[PDB]
């Protein structure tokens, strides 16, 4: 009726809150692994500093 | 007190976006309230008017 | 027709809250996700400069 359908229409927004946690759980980690793979520029800096040391 | 008129189907659970209020209307203004229960304020449920117990 | 008119506006108010309750947490945290990552690049930069 109306009372049972309004709890399923609130359940559509209940998955809008779980998608709001899904957008902050991966983006905190997919960018942090990009902040840990940035050491390849630092390994390039140690390799470039081994050229001027040579 | 409402210790004997309680019913689990008379209120809306998961009250994050809804609320069930026990309203009392007189017998002479029952028809005047039935045409005004949905127009008392904005975002009012216009079909949830259900007389549980009467005096 | 006034019964289904107010019942159709209730779904509009559910989506109007979805414009704020599904976008503000994805904008404030994601701008803080860059502010936490931009300071994270400066964390290992002084660590890679101190070895250099």
């Amino acid at each position: 009726q109306g009372i049972q359908q309004l709890l399923q229409a609130e359940k559509r927004a209940a998955e809008k809150v779980a998608d709001a946690r899904k957008r902050k759980a991966r983006r905190l980690k997919q960018a942090k692994e990009e902040a840990q793979m940035e050491v390849d520029q630092y390994r390039r800096e140690r390799e470039q500093e081994f050229q001027s040391k040579q | 007190s409402l210790a004997e008129i309680v019913k689990k189907d008379d209120f809306v659970l998961d009250s994050e976006y809804l609320v069930t209020l026990l309203v009392v209307v007189p017998k002479l203004n029952h028809n005047d309230w039935i045409k005004q229960y949905e127009t008392l304020a904005e975002m009012v449920v216009p079909r949830s008017s259900n007389v549980l117990s009467e005096d | 027709a006034d019964v289904q008119k107010q019942i159709k506006h209730m779904m509009a108010f559910i989506e109007q809250e979805a414009n704020e309750k599904a976008e503000e947490i994805d904008a404030k945290a994601e701008e803080e996700f860059n502010i936490e990552k931009g300071r994270l690049v400066q964390t290992q930069r002084l660590k890679i400069m101190e070895y250099y």
